[PDB]
C-alpha cells in the first residue's frame, strides 16, 4: 500500500484486477469490487525491488513478465486463476531498466532494456521456447529507456480500406546517456539505423514513443536532465522526420513520461512533485488543463 | 527363525517397528526381514493378527518413505527396492489369504 | 446345470449352507470360470441381505479375487468394505478397518500400472443388520450405504492417500486420548492440527499439513509459545518438555538434563526447515514475528543466518518493530 | 404454562434429587403413554404456524391458538435443568447414544463394538428429533434454540449438542430457513450473520454508523431478538462447557466469524448484544493461545482509548456507550462484561508486549 | 497515477480526486477522527501514509447530458449511409 | 488412439471401448436368430 515504495501499479484489461510491485520482495494482486479491495495473490520470487510489470493481450494470453533487481526477469503463467513461475532469465552485470510488450498486430515480443552496453530482445511465440538475441556494441554507457513502434508501418498515412496489411517488421527506439536519440529498424533479423539528430545539449534521461491506437501517428516524447522536453512528432506519410518542439522549460529531471491506452494523453512524473496533464487539444501544440499531486 | 517360531517372529517384528532402532540403511533391512515369515503357509494364523501386522508394516513403510525424503527416495537401490516391496506385498497378500482360509476352517 | 437362474439359486443355497456350517475355505479354493461374475453377484446379494457378524463376505470376495487374479476387483471390494465399516461405526475399530482398506486399495493400485490408479465409485447397496427388528443396527453411525455412483467422480490416488492420512490422524488422536475418537471422526483439519500441536505429535502434524497443503501459522505460534514457556519456566517445565520431545529429532549430540531445551528446540526448527524448504523464509518470518509479539528479539544464530542471507529485510523489520538501535548498528 | 410458571416461581423443586428424578420419569413417560397425541399436537402446531404465516403475509393479525402445549412442555423441561443446582446431566439420558460421542480405545469392545442396538426410547426420541428438524413450525423458531441452550449445560451434554449440530449442518435444504427450516446449522448461522452484516452495510457501508436511514428487522422484531439471544447464549454455553467444539467452530475454513464479531464490536450494537459478544469472546479466550490472540487484536483495535503518549481521552467507544445507552436503560451489564473479559484475559495471558509492533507494554491507561 | 479508458484517471499514488463537503471541523456537524492513539510510548519515529483506496476522478459530473449527446447522433443516424 | 490425454481421457477411452464391445455383441445377438 502507501507504506511501501510503489513505483507504478498495473491494471487488468477489464479493470477489476490490480497489481502492485511493492518493495517487500514480492508482488501483490488485489481484486477491486464495489468499493473495498481484497488482496488475493502474493507472488514471491523477485529478488530486490521490482521495477514495473507490463501486460500482454487478452487474445494472445495473460502474461505478466516481471522485472526486478539483481539482474533477472521472471515470466509467469496463469491457469485456473493461479499464477506460477515458468521462465527465468538472468546473467547481467549492470542493473536492468524496465521491460515492455508489443501491441496487437505487432506480436508478443518482450524487450529487456539492459544497461550492459547492449540490447537484449526476448521473442516468445505462445507456448514454446524463448529466443533471446543480443545486439552488442551500443555506445559508451548503457541504455535507459526503450519503446516500440505501432503495428503498422511508421508514418501517419491514410490508407485505403481492405488494402493495408500490417507487416511483422520491427521498429524501436532506445534512449540513454549519450546526448542523442536514435531509432532502429529490422527486417526480422537486420537492425539498422534510420535517422540521426543532434539537438540535445544534456544527457538524455528517457524517451517514450506513443503508438496511437487509432492513427499511425509516430510521436516520441523525450526528457533530459535540464528539462528539454522535445516532442518528436512524425506526421508525413512513410518517411522519417522529427521536429524538436520544446514543450515546457522544465527545471527538474523527469524520469517517467507515460502514455494513455490510446497513446494520446501524456502523464509526466519527475522531480517536480506534481503531475500536469499537458493534453493535446484540437489545434496541436499543448494545453495544461489538469494538475494533481505526484 | 532357526528354531522356528512365527508367532515370536511377528512379536519381535512388531516390537522392533515400535522401538525404531538404527538409521535408514538398517531400517531397509528391518523392513525387508518379513518375506521368510510371509511365504510360509503352515502354522495357525489369526485373521485379526494378520490384519494388524500388515497394517503396522504398511504404516512403518510409509513412515520410512516419509523420513527418507519428502515424497521421494534416495540412495542407489531404487528399482531393486521397488521390486522387493512388490514381492513382499504379494507374499503378504498370499499370507493373509492363507490366514483367512485357516480362520474359516477353524470354526468348522 | 444349464439353467442360469437355477444355477444362481444353487450358488446362493451353497453360500448359505457354507456360511451356516462355517466352511469358507471350500468356496475360496473352488475355481469359477465365466461364472465368476455370477458368484460375485450372489455373494454381494448375500452380504446385502445378512449382516457382517456371520463371517466376512467381503473378505471372501477379496480372497476369491486374489485366487482368480483380479487386483482391481479386490481393491474395489476392499474400498467398499472400508466405506461400509466407516458408515456403520465411526469408532476406533471403524477407523482401523478404514485404514486397512485404504492401505489394501493403495497396494492393489500400486501393484498395477498407474493407468489404473483411479477407481470409480463402488457398487451401491445397504447391509441390513439383524433381520427381525430394526434394519439398521448402528451403535455409532447413521445408515450403512456407500456413496452412490450418481456423481461420477473417480477417486484418484491423491484422494485415497488424503483419506488414509485423515483416518490415521483420527486413529492417532484416539490413541493419544480415548475420549476424542468420535470427536475426530467429525472434526476439521485445523482442529486436528491444533490438537496435535498441543499434544506434541509435531511429526504427524507436519505430515498432515504437507498432505493438506494448508498453512503453518498455528504451528509456528504454538512453537513460539512453547519456546517462551521453556525460557520463562524451570527445571520441572524442562523435564516435562523433554518427556515429550525426546523422540522427534535425530540425537546427534548426546542429550542430557544439564542443558535446557533451548538448543533442542533450535535443532528441531533447523531440521524442520531443512525438511520443508531451505529457501522459503516465510517460516522464519512468522517465527520472528511471533517472537517479537511475545516480547523478545530473535536469537543470535537466527540473526547470523538471516544476516548471511539478506540484510535489507532485517532493517525493514527492525524499523517496523521499533528496533531503532539494532537497525542502526546493522545498517552501519 | 400454569405448572411451568408455578415451578419457576418457587424454589422447592431445587433441592432433593428425587424430585428431579420423578419429574424426569414423568417427562419420559408422557410420550410413551401418549402415542398418537404427540403426532396430533405436532400437526396442530404445524397448521397453526402455517395459519400465522399466511396471516402475517396477507396483512391480518397472527391468530393466537392454544396449540403451544409442546413449546410449554419444552420450556418446562428447559427451565428445570437450568434451575436445578445439581449436576446429574439429564441430557445424557434424554439424548440417544447413537450420536458421535464415545470413549473407545479397543477393537470391537469398550464402546466400540458394532452391530448393536440403542435403547428403544432413545431411538424413538432421535427419530422424532430428525422428523421435527425438517419442516420446522414458524411459531417454535425460538423455543428450539432456548431448549438447546438449556440442554447444553454440562461437558458431555455440550459435546452431544455439538455432535447434533455437526450432524445437522452441511449441504442441506430444510435446515437453512426460518418458517420451514431449522435454525440449528453452521451454514444457517453463517447466512444469518451475513444477512445482518448486509443490513448494517445498507444502514451505512462503513464502520461506526452515524445515522440510520431505515430501522432494520433485527431491533424492531422481537422474534429476531429472541433468536439471536438464544443462539448466542447456546454458543456461549457450548464453548464454556466444551473446548473441542469451541476450537472446531473457531477454526472454520468456510468463513471467519472472528473478523465479523470484531467489526460488530467496533460498530454500534445494542448493549445486550455487546455484553453477549463480550462474554462469548471471553469464553473463547479461556484458552491461552486464543487469549493471546484476542489480547493482540484488542490492543490493535483499541476499544478503550488507551492514552500513553497521544490519543483523545474519553473518546467515542465503550465509555460513550456506557454513558449513553447504559444510562438510558438504567442497566449496566457492559461494565461487568468488560471487567470479566479483561480479568480472564489477564489471567490467561499477561500483557508482555502491548500492541503489535508499534507500541510498548503499559497498563497505565487501563 | 494509473490509466484507464482514455480520459479516466484511476488511483495509484497521490492525486486530487473528487472533493466532498465532509472534512473535519466544518459547518453543520460533519466531523471525523483519525488514528491518534495508535502509537503509544515506544514507537517508530517515522510518519508515512497507511493503507490505500481505489477512487475515481472525473470531470463531467452531469447526468442530463445523455439527451444532448444522443439526440444529435439520433438525427445523424437518419442521414448516415452504410458504405460496406 | 482416441483422447487418452489424462485420467479422464483414459476413463472415457475405456468406457468407449466397453460400449463398442457391448454394441458389437448386441448387434451379433440381434443378427443371429434369438
Amino acid at each position: 500500500s502507501h507504506e511501501d515504495m510503489i513505483h507504478d501499479a498495473q491494471m487488468d484489461y477489464y479493470g477489476i484486477r490490480l497489481a502492485t510491485c511493492s518493495s517487500d520482495r514480492s508482488v501483490k494482486i488485489f481484486d477491486v469490487k464495489n468499493g473495498g479491495q481484497i488482496l488475493i495473490a502474493d507472488l514471491r520470487g523477485h529478488d530486490g525491488p521490482v521495477w514495473q510489470v507490463a501486460w500482454a493481450h487478452p487474445m494472445y494470453g495473460n502474461i505478466l513478465a516481471s522485472c526486478s533487481y539483481d539482474r533477472k526477469v521472471i515470466i509467469w503463467k496463469e491457469e485456473n486463476g493461479t499464477w506460477e513461475k515458468t521462465y527465468e532469465y538472468t546473467g547481467h552485470d549492470s542493473s536492468v531498466n524496465s521491460v515492455c510488450w508489443a501491441p496487437h498486430d505487432f506480436g508478443l515480443v518482450l524487450a529487456c532494456g539492459s544497461s550492459d552496453g547492449a540490447i537484449s530482445i526476448l521473442t516468445f511465440t505462445g507456448d514454446g521456447p524463448w529466443e533471446v538475441k543480443k545486439i552488442s556494441n551500443a555506445h559508451t554507457i548503457g541504455c535507459n529507456a526503450v519503446s516500440w513502434a505501432p503495428s503498422v508501418i511508421p508514418g501517419s498515412l491514410v490508407d485505403q480500406p481492405s488494402s493495408q496489411k500490417p507487416n511483422y517488421i520491427k521498429r524501436f527506439v532506445s534512449g540513454g546517456c549519450d546526448n542523442l536519440v536514435k531509432i532502429w529498424r529490422e527486417e526480422d533479423g537486420q537492425w539498422k539505423e534510420d535517422q540521426k539528430l543532434e539537438a540535445h545539449s544534456d544527457w538524455v534521461r528517457d524517451v517514450a514513443w506513443a503508438p496511437s491506437i487509432g492513427l499511425p501517428t509516430s510521436t516520441i516524447a523525450s526528457c533530459s536532465q535540464d528539462g528539454r522536453v522535445y516532442i518528436w512528432t512524425s506526421d508525413d506519410a512513410a518517411t522519417n522526420c522529427w521536429t524538436p518542439k520544446l514543450l515546457h522549460k522544465f527545471n527538474d529531471v523527469v524520469w517517467h513520461v507515460s502514455w494513455s491506452i490510446t497513446a494520446n494523453i501524456l502523464a509526466v512524473s519527475g522531480g517536480d512533485n506534481k503531475v500536469t496533464l499537458w493534453k493535446e487539444s484540437v489545434d496541436g501544440q499543448w494545453a495544461c488543463i489538469s494538475d494533481v499531486n505526484k | 527363525y532357526s528354531q522356528e517360531q512365527f508367532s515370536e517372529a511377528a512379536s519381535l517384528l512388531l516390537s522392533l517397528m515400535t522401538a525404531r532402532i538404527a538409521p535408514c540403511s538398517f531400517w531397509l533391512t528391518l523392513l525387508l526381514d518379513a518375506l521368510p515369515l510371509l511365504e510360509q503357509k503352515q502354522v495357525i494364523f489369526s485373521a485379526e493378527q494378520t490384519y494388524e501386522l500388515m497394517r503396522c508394516l504398511e504404516d512403518r513403510m510409509a513412515a520410512k518413505l516419509e523420513s527418507t525424503s519428502p515424497d521421494e527416495i534416495q540412495k542407489q537401490d531404487s528399482s531393486i527396492d521397488n521390486t522387493k516391496v512388490e514381492m513382499l506385498r504379494l507374499a503378504l497378500a498370499r499370507n493373509l489369504a492363507r490366514a483367512i482360509v485357516t480362520e474359516g476352517a477353524l470354526q468348522e | 446345470i444349464p439353467d442360469t437362474s437355477r444355477q444362481l439359486d444353487c450358488l446362493r443355497q451353497l453360500v448359505v449352507v457354507l456360511c451356516e456350517r462355517s466352511q469358507l475355505q471350500d468356496l475360496v479354493e473352488f475355481p469359477y470360470v465365466n461364472l465368476h461374475n455370477e458368484v460375485v453377484g450372489i455373494i454381494e446379494s448375500r452380504a446385502r441381505a445378512v449382516d457382517l457378524m456371520t463371517h466376512n463376505y467381503y473378505e471372501l470376495l477379496y480372497a476369491f479375487h486374489i485366487y482368480r487374479h483380479n487386483y482391481r476387483k479386490a481393491g474395489t471390494v476392499m474400498f467398499e468394505y472400508g466405506m461400509r465399516l466407516g458408515r456403520e461405526v465411526r469408532t476406533l475399530r471403524g477407523l482401523q478397518k478404514q485404514v486397512n482398506s485404504y492401505l489394501a486399495c493403495l497396494n492393489c493400485l500400486r501393484l498395477i500400472r498407474p493407468e489404473y490408479a483411479w477407481i470409480v465409485q463402488p457398487v451401491s447397496g445397504a447391509v441390513y443388520e439383524r433381520p427381525g427388528a430394526s434394519p439398521k443396527r448402528n451403535y455409532d453411525g447413521e445408515s450403512s450405504a456407500v456413496p452412490s455412483s450418481s456423481q461420477i467422480e473417480i477417486l484418484e490416488l491423491r484422494d485415497l492417500e488424503k483419506e488414509y492420512v485423515l483416518a490415521q490422524t483420527r486413529l492417532t488422536l484416539a490413541k493419544h486420548n480415548p475420549s476424542t475418537a468420535a470427536i475426530a471422526g467429525s472434526s476439521a483439519a485445523e482442529e486436528m492440527v491444533a490438537l496435535l500441536v498441543q499434544a506434541g505429535l509435531f511429526d504427524t502434524a507436519i505430515s498432515l499439513c504437507q498432505t493438506f497443503k494448508l498453512g503453518l501459522t498455528s504451528i509456528f505460534e504454538g512453537l513460539a509459545c512453547k519456546c517462551i514457556r521453556l525460557q520463562q519456566g524451570g527445571e520441572a517445565a524442562q523435564a516435562e518438555a523433554w518427556e515429550w520431545l525426546a523422540a522427534n529429532q535425530l540425537a546427534t549430540v548426546i542429550t542430557t538434563k544439564e542443558s535446557s531445551a533451548t538448543d533442542e528446540a533450535w535443532r528441531l526448527m533447523i531440521s524442520y526447515l531443512d525438511k520443508y524448504e531451505s529457501k522459503n523464509t516465510l517460516y522464519h518470518h512468522c517465527i520472528i514475528n511471533k517472537l517479537l509479539s511475545h516480547g523478545v528479539p530473535l536469537p543470535n544464530w537466527l540473526i547470523n543466518r538471516y544476516k548471511a542471507m539478506d540484510a535489507a529485510e532485517l532493517l525493514r523489520l527492525y524499523l517496523k518493530y521499533d528496533l531503532l538501535e539494532e537497525a542502526a548498528e546493522l545498517v552501519l | 404454562l400454569f405448572l411451568t410458571e408455578a415451578v419457576v416461581g418457587s424454589e422447592s423443586f431445587c433441592t432433593d434429587e428425587f424430585f428431579i428424578r420423578r419429574i424426569h420419569k414423568l417427562v419420559t413417560d408422557f410420550p410413551t403413554l401418549m402415542p398418537m397425541k404427540v403426532k396430533q399436537l405436532r400437526n396442530r402446531a404445524e397448521e397453526d404456524a402455517r395459519l400465522i404465516q399466511m396471516s402475517m403475509q396477507m396483512g391480518n393479525e397472527p391468530p393466537a391458538s392454544l396449540r403451544r402445549d409442546l413449546e410449554h412442555l419444552l420450556l418446562l423441561i428447559g427451565e428445570l435443568y437450568r434451575k436445578d443446582p445439581f449436576h446429574l446431566e439429564l441430557a445424557l439420558e434424554y439424548w440417544c447414544p447413537t450420536e458421535p460421542l464415545q470413549s473407545t480405545s479397543l477393537m470391537g469392545s469398550f464402546l466400540g463394538v458394532a452391530h448393536q442396538r440403542p435403547p428403544q426410547r432413545q431411538v424413538l426420541l432421535s427419530k422424532f428429533v430428525r422428523q421435527m428438524s425438517d419442516l420446522l413450525p414458524a411459531t417454535l423458531y425460538l423455543p428450539y434454540l432456548k431448549m438447546l441452550r438449556g440442554l447444553a449445560s454440562g461437558p458431555q451434554c455440550a459435546h452431544y449438542c455439538f455432535s447434533l449440530l455437526k450432524a445437522n449442518g452441511g449441504s442441506s435444504a430444510e435446515n437453512l430457513q426460518a418458517a420451514g427450516g431449522s435454525p440449528v446449522s453452521w451454514d444457517h448461522f453463517f447466512h444469518s450473520l451475513m444477512l445482518y452484516h448486509e443490513h448494517l452495510r445498507r444502514d451505512l457501508p462503513n464502520t461506526d454508523n452515524i445515522h440510520q436511514r431505515h430501522p432494520p428487522l433485527r431491533g424492531i422484531t422481537q422474534r429476531e431478538l429472541d433468536g439471536l439471544i438464544a443462539c448466542l447464549q447456546l454458543t456461549c454455553t457450548i464453548i464454556d462447557w466444551s473446548e473441542s467444539a469451541r476450537l472446531a467452530l473457531c477454526e472454520h475454513a468456510q468463513w471467519m466469524p472472528v473478523v465479523v464479531i470484531l467489526g460488530l464490536l467496533q460498530c454500534s450494537i445494542p448493549p445486550l448484544l455487546k455484553a453477549e459478544l463480550l462474554k462469548t469472546l471471553a469464553a473463547f479466550g479461556k484458552s491461552p493461545e486464543i487469549a493471546a490472540s484476542l489480547w493482540q487484536s484488542l490492543e490493535y483495535t483499541q476499544i478503550l482509548q488507551t492514552v500513553r503518549a497521544t490519543g483523545l481521552r474519553q473518546g467515542v467507544g465503550i465509555e460513550v456507550e456506557l454513558n449513553e445507552i447504559e444510562s438510558r436503560c438504567e442497566e449496566y451489564p457492559l461494565t461487568r462484561a468488560f471487567c470479566q473479559l479483561i480479568s480472564t484475559l489477564v489471567e490467561s495471558s499477561f500483557p508482555t508486549n502491548l500492541g503489535a509492533g508499534l507500541r510498548a507494554p503499559g497498563f497505565e491507561p487501563y | 497515477v494509473g490509466w484507464g479508458p482514455n480520459w479516466t484517471l484511476v488511483h495509484n499514488g497521490d492525486k486530487l480526486s473528487e472533493r466532498l463537503n465532509a472534512e473535519e471541523d466544518r459547518d453543520m456537524d460533519t466531523i471525523d477522527y483519525g488514528f491518534l492513539p495508535k502509537p503509544t510510548s515506544a514507537k517508530s519515529l517515522t510518519e508515512s501514509p497507511f493503507k490505500v483506496h481505489v477512487e475515481k476522478l472525473s470531470l463531467e459530473q452531469k447526468t442530463k447530458d445523455l439527451q444532448s449527446y444522443l439526440l444529435p447522433l439520433e438525427i445523424e443516424l437518419k442521414n448516415s449511409t452504410v458504405d460496406k | 488412439l482416441i483422447q487418452c490425454y489424462s485420467a479422464k481421457g483414459r476413463l472415457a477411452q475405456s468406457e468407449m471401448a466397453k460400449r463398442v464391445a457391448n454394441i458389437l455383441r448386441v448387434v451379433l445377438s440381434l443378427q443371429q436368430p434369438p
